């Protein structure tokens, strides 16, 4: 049924993530020393900019050792493009704690017998209220153009949209808004190049039932989450859109 | 989760229609809902064929309808079986479209053919199994593309103009048979299509490498050939060193002009749901791996 | 209830027969308590017996002539063999049917209730035992629904005062008594709730109820009715003229001694209250809205549909809101103005 | 907003061919009904240069200013004459807004920053928002010319409306990394808003100058002499006359034939009579009548709406059609035998318009439609009402009515159905005066409908501000 | 006091015990020897197992017969709570925009929603967008759908179960397949009203066209932008299409009762949705069949109801009538049966 | 499209037959399905093909 | 779903070692029948002097695609992955591979080792890269196209110069010229010429269908597309038609889209996680 694979980070990016539900991300370091590096969900909202800053100031709280804070650094460093240098492993399920830390994901996981994805509340959004019986959800990096600082976006949706090109349909409208800063940035300066505004990885199937808020407890500075309670993961590509 | 679906009629069935049933086995049909057990009433594309609302409305209905295969049919019984990705399974074609090994297939609406009739087969009084075609990816995506283009020409047009227009371009031939559009109407869904592809146009006008605008020239003064005849005769009706070049200006602009291209491509792609790798001599099933 | 059943098209002559010469007709299946309240209620005639029951289910098996037909034509005629030996022997009348053929000579006894009904025997069963400690719904625990209807705001005629109680209730002279705008009803309990005009408000606000537009519509879809009565109905002309002559070009309408025709509105006032809704009033096809009327006029020499608001209150017709409703509602404004004694 | 500033940017590509120079217009309850701003589907514009001649037609003068001679076979010119009067209008970018709002209080919630001379707030209903241009030839642009302005309705109805520049210039000739043009477009804003109306002061319309509009720059000349103004009344006067000449040349025939035949009017229509009627009232009330159709007689008049769909490209191929159907011997054995059946000759009932007119009391009714038929056992026309009601006007002794036919027959009708018959004669006139004034509006490809012509057509579009907007 | 009266109408359903009665032999039952299929995995191995039943009726008539003999609860809470109208058509707006917001603010409502596209309607069988209230002591609510009437109707038309519409539409007496006469029936107005001879109790209600019938008729509901979702108890008097089509043969017309015009209620949520799947039972409705409402226990002032209350059983029957204050009596002895069953 | 001609033909049994209302009302309202229904000796049962 | 295949010619003791030693590469095949002949494993059949390297992908994205593991007496035991397993593969590329990438299969750029060579019948095998070397290796080439057509000025040959060498981790590859004795190969120029023409055509008929498009509802998307539209006409300038004609220039982009597509859609073949000085191999779940 699941498959899985063993992971090695350092002890100060697992201080918050102790709890096996949490998304893993590699990214790819422009240096080839710490040439890869496996960053949390968490790791991505203080420097997203739908995140509360409530939020931003507990994650700039939580982060200390030298090894997050240069993952930072890497992650505002480069040259805007996040999604160029990130790629996604599942979900995690194993606690073997370490000063180097031993961590397994589910690249293709259904548990049977409890197994869930931990997403927070500010990065969390869903297009329908109609909740359908069954769900997918997806990961979507938002860029805008505004200012030299080309503030990113990071959201997990979930919705009953199966197509993508309809997906893409629904998504041009929001994130209109998106085109629009594209279209202005690529008059306003000839110099710079664009890729895309959006992206979008699908990874998974769950019910609406599954859907479930929650808190998480570590450093005592508390988060409330969003949980999917029995969630299913199937990896997808990385898919570009504007 | 169901990896068996059971439909149930509320009529009752003549042998007749028993026999269709038990014929019309390894066939694709539409499901709305995904779900255990569903009445037959939204069973097909019967439910949702209002031809005022054209061909548009409702492809982009059946590409979110999700599909399944016929199965152990029988008095009131239906059990249709949802394919998962990956596995190999026996599919029965049920339009006039050739298969030929190695295409991949797709789903779309049923369109005109000669023979004329329809067939208005299992009419279970007022309600009609209409069941899509499954088409292979040349002709499923020049449907599209022919459907794009008929949108984005029409705009700003008499009617004795595009009559002309639409009677040649509505009739297709693929592997010599005869199919035509059935309803092309100009909605909001194909309006925002090409909205899109309008923006991706003019993001590759944009961006594009300088020197690709003028490849096609400094190769028609190299060159005379009959493709480069036609490429010359499309440009014509509008008609030495780079004095700087640098790779890495390049190779992002051709990146940027891959994402805005791969934007404008899918426009006319559909995603693949079957490849096949088998055929029946009389081209009436083949057997085939699901995408899902 | 146990009359009101036919019987059924076959007999089984020996089964479901009860010790002492009782034959059993029927059988009662209901919810646990409906039953103990029939046991409780009935005593004296139910009684408990015991009756004889088939052991095992009777089999039908097909013959390989049947299986052959089955096979050739999808069709299965049971006890083919009877019916092909009675059509060579020529004997229209088969001896039994093919079900009633399987599941004797089998029975047992189990011991049950039954009652009589007349010269009936009835058996009564209560199905606890199969649904207690399971998870499923008892069929015979059902949901049937009702539909109420009530008025609230009505106005009783005051020409026709009438009061069948006096020795009961008396109320105070104020006439937020003698008008009412509100009603009372009881909860799901046995508690008053009150039910107003503001309640409704999240209704009546929508702009579903303003707009006349499907209306008018339908109005204009069926066209003016071809009954000579409703010719005179129809026949109003409505013409704009310009306002600088008109201060001194009356006398000019007036020269030709020419009928005006009435209106629809006009024509609707003239009805008393009750008489109003009868089929004698040949406006109502007309009143299909309070707060817009609706009439057939005359324009470029071809009859069209109107559609106009009716700005205020006022213009109601007298039989939907006649003249002494507008005082007793002008009463009422004065209570809540505390000008009911006005200087 | 939107459709302001990308006229802006348009005529600013296109002016080194065009020369056509934009002018932002938005209009409200005064130009059109909420209903008719709700269901708005195209709006259009053309230029009448000094010397009256429209932008689209060779300079020096063309074969349309040559008459029409009434025959229904090369019916005012054919398709051709359709044609560049398709080619002679030309199209604009038009946005719908249907919630009530104030343009100053909605500009200042926009980006744009308004800098006019006083605050005063101007309140709208609804606001349809266009720019409509204007060409000068050459670098100087003439006071004297004139824009139409049109809106057309998906039912193919449309409004005609005219003004000269010198009522929508009066005042504004004699006022004179890397930024986007949009940027210094909402910063530059716009100051002046002037009123204006048309010739016929009938519609009231609003017109906005932005600043950092492209034609500004030009140093375009501007001047309006005197006799170029009166040519251009006298064009005008020319224009308005055509509904009236027609009716004009109407009376003329109508007393025409009634001094040839000698006062003697021949039943045309069945009616029952009486010997012992007094029709010396009849003939005075039909004179009473006469007069007051003379009188009220209006552009929507039945000759007029019976002149229009004659226009339409279909009539000539039709009229060839017809006439060669009739054009017959009779039918050979051979083809009556075998073959394909018989054309189906012209049908027994017709389609036609008629004015009537009542002398009781002043009330006249022009686009009057009404169905004719024969009646078989007399021979004579019976008038039925568009639901086949039997119209009974003719029997009432009041009223006169006048009826025109398909092919341009005409008759007038006293009671009693004694009839005055006679035909039309449009040989008055110049075939561009008919072709520009009157003409059935052709449908341009555009969303909601089908592709395939002919077909049944779908939900009126009908942008509305009753309910949310729809994305 | 607006120059309009209102006229309201809910549907309350209750949890009943039925008792039926079956003759020997009614049915012949047929059965198989179960047929078993496996489905196999490393974890585990399960087993479904199915026994095919099939029931052939032997008798020529009616040989089975229910009644609904006993009650205890109401899963509604018989409430006044009005229905919100703003709910089910959140399309429409007030075309100037602070008079909209004016009336959100009087209202209890909030900011209008657009109706989703087709296709998350067609992955999602409806919007549900009423969420559930804060508690919950009285079951299920009660909406009250309120037609318009005018202020001096008949209040004798309240005392009798009637139809609320002000016009009878009861197809059990019209001939079957006369479309023609059914329609004269149900909407002519230049004949009477079969139930009571006067042409229509409320001219707002019961002709084609009227306000109440673009509200509450699926046809005009359809038109306009609408939530379906809604359970609206108006829509069984309301629907033309529905009742022409239950004019038919007495036998047809009971098949079409007792099998297929019962309607179906969500029992999860506390406000009256609509269901799909059959998860919930179909629930039995002779108000359909009927064509008819019932009156309830209504007073326009407190001292009838006190007179009513304190006096002995029976007395919530009788109707009175003062100068102008009126009481409405239960048709249905049903406020004291379920005390009695507490 | 029940074969009416192998119902007269076939041998049958007999019954107390039981309707609830009368035989022909329930056969104008149609109590059952598809009635074969005619008056004196219609000989279509004759002709076996 | 296995498929045997059976050589022709004559094997050896030295041959049968040099056909183990891959022991579970992957090898594409044209069709999957059970019994196939040695000439259809590999790419040696799709090969000739006049083709060039675009054709080798677009081929190879609807050859099917399968994993050997075994040699048997006379034949070889082939294997197809099914979506969803998890496989050994091999290490053949000149790439060194991490886990949780994205593999991707590209025709061999260079090579002898791998030589199984059998009457001039040689066992070519594809490359298995991780994606991102896919998308730098083909837009590396398709650039150097263009600067082939000029080739002959200096900063030109030091641009082609820079453009043949790519840096990846932990090694450095030398890309092949696309272009031999100064001509282009044919479906090269192909997709060279679809490309710019699709970028020209485009060009030109924006404006046209932005005027179009903005007859319907006019939107800042439209404004900010027609301001571009002017600011490229001005900066290219300083350098009523028939409907048949329109259409056939819509047409002919389209179809120039539709030849570009094998090589802008980078598949994805498999997906690895294992870690090893044992490099040579890894293990790898299926997508396709």
């Amino acid at each position: 049924q699941a498959l899985t694979a063993r992971f090695f980070v350092p002890e100060g990016l697992v201080e918050f993530e102790a709890q096996p539900g949490a998304l893993l991300i590699r990214m790819e370091t422009g240096c080839d020393s710490p040439r890869h590096l496996y960053i949390s969900l968490y790791l991505l909202g203080i420097r997203a900019s739908n995140v509360s800053a409530s939020t931003r100031c507990l994650l700039e709280s939580v982060y200390t050792a030298s090894a997050a804070r240069a993952a930072l650094q890497w992650l505002d460093l480069g040259p805007h493009l996040l999604h160029r240098r990130l790629e996604t492993l599942g979900c995690v399920k194993t606690v073997s704690l370490g000063i180097t830390s031993l961590l397994t994901c589910v690249m293709r996981g259904y548990l049977y017998n409890v197994f869930a994805l931990m997403i927070p509340k500010d990065m969390y959004l869903t297009w329908e209220e109609t909740r359908g019986r069954l769900q997918y959800v997806y990961l979507i990096i938002v860029y805008d153009y505004d200012g030299p600082e080309t503030r990113p976006g990071i959201y997990v949706l979930t919705s009953s949209i199966a197509h993508w090109q309809t997906l893409v349909d629904v998504a041009r409208g929001k994130f209109a808004r998106e085109r629009c800063s594209f279209v202005n940035r690529r008059i306003t300066r000839p110099r710079q190049i664009p890729l895309c505004t959006g992206v979008i990885q699908k990874l998974g199937w769950c019910l609406a039932d599954d859907i479930h808020t929650s808190f998480l407890v570590h450093k005592e500075l508390k988060l409330s989450v969003v949980r999917l309670d029995n969630f299913s993961v199937e990896l997808g590509d990385f898919r570009e859109f504007v | 989760m169901e990896a068996n679906i059971f439909c149930t009629f509320d009529h009752k069935l003549s042998i007749a229609d028993v026999g269709k049933l038990t014929k019309l086995v390894a066939a694709v049909v539409p499901i709305p809902q995904r779900l255990h057990l569903i009445k037959h009433y939204q069973l097909g594309l019967h439910q949702f064929v209002d031809h005022t609302r054209g061909y548009v409305r409702l492809r982009g209905l059946l590409r979110n309808m999700t599909l399944t295969l016929m199965r152990r049919v029988e008095g009131n019984q239906i059990l249709l079986h949802v394919p998962t990705h990956g596995l190999l399974y026996t599919v029965l074609n049920t339009g006039p479209v050739t298969w030929e090994k190695g295409d991949a297939l797709c789903v779309l609406p049923p369109l005109f053919h000669g023979p004329l009739a329809r067939e208005n087969l299992l009419t279970l009084g007022q309600w009609e199994l209409v069941l899509p075609w499954i088409v292979p990816m040349p002709l499923a995506l020049e449907i599209n593309q022919r459907l794009l283009i008929m949108g984005l020409f029409s705009l700003d047009r008499s009617y004795e103009e595009v009559k002309a227009a639409v009677q040649q371009l509505q009739t297709i031939t693929f592997r010599d048979a005869t199919f035509t559009i059935p309803d092309p109407v100009i909605d909001q869904h194909l309006l925002i299509d090409m909205k899109t592809a309008c923006l991706s146009m003019s993001m590759v006008a944009n961006l594009a490498s300088e020197l690709t605008m003028t490849y096609v020239r400094k190769l028609a003064l190299e060159d005379s050939s009959m493709l480069l005849v036609k490429c010359q005769e499309l440009l014509m009706r509008l008609d030495a060193r780079p004095q700087h070049v640098s790779p890495d200006d390049e190779i992002a602009r051709l990146s940027a002009l891959f994402v805005m291209l791969r934007q404008l491509d899918d426009l006319i792609r559909e995603q693949v749901v079957f490849t096949v790798c088998d055929v029946s001599p009389d081209n009436k099933s083949a057997t085939c791996i699901f995408k899902g | 209830l146990a009359e009101a059943a036919t019987d059924s098209i076959l007999d089984n002559p020996t089964t479901y027969t009860t010790s002492s010469g009782a034959k059993i007709s029927g059988v009662m299946v209901s919810t646990a308590n409906v039953m103990q309240i029939i046991m409780s209620l009935l005593s004296s005639h139910i009684t408990k017996e015991t009756v004889s029951a088939p052991a095992t289910y009777g089999n039908f098996v097909l013959s390989p002539e049947n299986a052959v037909t089955a096979i050739s034509y999808h069709s299965i005629l049971a006890d083919f063999n009877s019916y092909k030996a009675h059509l060579t022997s020529g004997q229209p009348h088969l001896p039994n049917d093919s079900l009633s053929q399987a599941g004797a000579h089998s029975l047992t006894p189990l011991s049950m209730d039954v009652i009589r009904l007349g010269e009936k025997t009835v058996i009564m069963e209560n199905l606890r035992r199969v649904y207690k400690n399971t998870d499923t719904k008892d069929p015979l625990e059902r949901n049937v629904d009702l539909t109420f209807f009530f008025p609230v705001g009505l106005y009783l005629p005051e020409d026709r005062g009438y009061t069948t109680v006096e020795s009961k209730v008396k109320l105070n002279d104020t006439v937020r008594n003698a008008l009412p705008t509100t009603a009372y009803l009881l909860n799901r309990d046995r508690a008053v709730q009150k039910i107003d005009f503001v309640d409704a408000l999240k209704t009546l606000c929508h702009p579903v109820l303003h707009e006349p537009a499907p209306c008018l519509q339908t109005f204009t879809e069926r066209g003016p009715p071809s009954e000579p009565a409703m010719q005179r109905l129809l026949e109003c002309r409505f013409q704009q003229e310009p306002m600088g002559g008109a201060a001194r070009r009356i006398p000019h309408f007036y020269r030709v001694r020419r009928e005006v025709p009435r209106t629809v509105n006009e024509m609707k006032q003239d009805f008393v209250v009750t008489d109003f809704y009868k089929v004698g009033n040949i406006t109502l096809y007309t009143e299909l809205h309070p707060f817009f009327d609706f009439t057939h006029c005359q324009e470029n020499s071809e009859t069209v549909a109107l559609c106009t608001p009716r700005i205020v209150i006022g213009n109601l017709p007298d039989g939907l809101a006649p003249g002494p409703f507008h005082e007793l509602r002008t009463w009422e404004i004065m209570e809540h103005m505390r000008l009911r004694p006005p200087p | 907003m939107e459709t302001h500033l990308y006229s802006d940017l348009a005529f600013e590509a296109r002016f080194a061919d065009d020369e056509q120079l934009p002018l932002h217009l938005v209009l409200d309850q005064e130009v059109l009904s909420n209903e008719e701003a709700e269901t708005l589907r195209y709006v259009y514009y053309r230029n009448v240069d000094s010397a009256g001649r429209s932008t689209g037609r060779a300079p020096g003068g063309d074969e349309d200013d040559a008459p029409a001679s009434d025959d229904a076979e090369d019916a005012v010119g054919g398709d051709r004459a359709f044609d560049r009067e398709r080619r002679t209008w030309q199209r604009a970018c038009f946005r719908v807004l249907p919630r009530p709002l104030e343009l100053l209080d909605y500009l200042r919630q926009s980006g744009l920053t308004v800098t006019l001379e006083k605050e005063q707030r101007v309140r709208m209903f609804y606001a349809v928002f266009t720019t409509l241009g204007l060409r000068c030839p050459d670098n100087r642009l003439s006071g004297a010319q004139t824009l139409h302005l049109r809106l057309v309705w998906p039912d193919g109805s449309y409004r005609d409306w005219e003004f000269l520049a010198r009522d929508l210039l009066r005042e504004e000739m004699e006022a004179n990394d890397e930024v986007a043009r949009t940027d210094e477009w909402k910063g530059a804003g716009v100051s002046r808003l002037r009123e204006v109306w048309d010739v016929q002061h009938r519609v009231r319309l609003r017109v906005l100058w932005y600043v950092n509009s492209f034609w500004r720059s030009r140093e375009l000349s501007y001047d309006d002499h005197e006799v170029e103004l009166y040519r251009a009344l006298d064009a005008y006067r020319a224009r308005i006359a055509v509904e009236y000449v027609l009716i004009r040349a109407v009376r003329d025939e109508i007393y025409a034939v009634l001094r040839r035949d000698g006062g003697a009017l021949p039943q045309r229509f069945a009616c029952h009579v009486s010997r012992n009627m007094s029709w010396r009232v009849v003939w005075e009330l039909c004179r009473h009548a006469l007069a007051l159709w003379m009188d009220w007689a209006d552009v929507r008049s039945c000759i007029i709406k019976a002149l229009t769909p004659r226009l339409s490209r279909g009539a000539a191929a039709a009229a060839q059609r017809a006439r060669r159907q009739r054009e017959r011997s009779a039918p050979k054995p051979q083809e009556l035998l075998f073959g394909p059946r018989n054309e189906s000759g012209p049908p027994a009932e017709q389609t036609w318009y008629a004015d009537v007119v009542r002398c009781v009391r002043a009330q006249v009714d022009l686009g009057v439609e009404v169905r004719a038929a024969r009646c078989p056992r007399t021979g004579l026309w019976i008038v039925r009402d568009r639901r086949g009601r039997l119209r009974r006007w003719l029997s009432q002794p009041e009223v006169c009515v006048l009826y025109v036919t398909p092919d341009l027959d005409f008759y007038w009708v006293l009671p009693g159905g004694f009839a005055v018959s006679s035909r039309v004669t449009l040989h008055g006139l110049a075939q561009r005066a008919l072709r520009d004034r009157f003409q059935n509006f052709e449908a341009v490809l555009a969303r909601g409908m089908h592709v395939e012509a002919g077909r049944q057509e779908p939900e009126t579009p009908r942008v509305s501000g009753r309910r949310l907007p729809f994305d | 006091h607006p120059g309009f009266a209102l006229t309201a109408v809910r549907t309350d359903t209750f949890e009943v015990d039925m008792l039926l009665y079956s003759g020997k032999s009614c049915t012949s039952v047929i059965i198989n020897n179960p047929i078993v299929t496996k489905e196999e995995r490393d974890i585990s191995t399960t087993y479904h197992v199915t026994q095919n039943i099939n029931t052939v009726d032997m008798g020529l008539g009616y040989t089975s017969n229910t009644c609904v003999a006993y009650v205890n609860r109401v899963r509604t809470d018989m409430g006044v709570r009005v229905q919100d109208l703003f709910r089910v058509f959140p399309m429409n707006v007030y075309r100037h925009d602070e008079v909209d917001r004016w009336i959100r603010h009087a209202a209890g409502v909030e900011r209008p929603q657009l109706l989703d596209t087709e296709t998350i309607s067609m992955l999602t069988f409806g919007s549900m967008s009423e969420r559930n209230a804060a508690a919950t002591v009285h079951g299920q609510k009660a909406a009250c759908e309120l037609i318009l009437t005018p202020v001096t109707m008949d209040v004798n038309y309240f005392k009798i179960p009637n139809n609320p519409r002000g016009r009878a539409s009861c197809m059990l007496a019209v001939d079957p397949y006369d479309t023609e006469a059914a329609t004269k029936a149900i909407y002519d107005h230049r004949e009477a009203d079969a139930q009571t001879f006067a042409a229509t109790h409320n001219p707002w209600a019961s002709q084609a066209g009227c306000l109440s019938d673009v509200l509450y008729n699926t046809r005009h509901r359809e038109r306009l932008g609408y939530n379906s979702k809604f359970y609206s108890p108006c829509a069984q008097y309301f629907n033309t299409e529905e009742i022409i089509a239950a004019n038919k043969t007495l036998f047809k017309t009971i098949d079409e009762y007792l099998l297929r015009a019962k309607d179906c209620i969500r029992g999860d949520t506390d406000t009256q949705y609509v269901c799909v799947e059959g998860t919930e039972q179909l629930i039995e409705n002779p108000c359909r069949l009927t064509q008819e409402a019932l009156p309830i226990l209504s007073t326009t002032t407190l001292a009838l109801m006190e007179t009513k209350l304190k006096g002995g059983a029976g007395a919530f029957a009788t109707s009175e009538t003062h100068f102008g204050n009126y009481v409405v009596g239960e048709i249905i002895p049903l406020q004291q049966s379920m005390l009695f069953n507490s | 499209m029940e074969n009416w001609s192998a119902l007269e033909l076939l041998p049958k049994v007999g019954i107390p037959t039981d309707f609830l209302t009368h035989v022909k009302t329930s056969a104008g309202e149609e109590m059952f399905e598809a009635l074969r229904i005619y008056y004196g000796d219609d000989p279509e049962r004759y002709n076996i093909h």
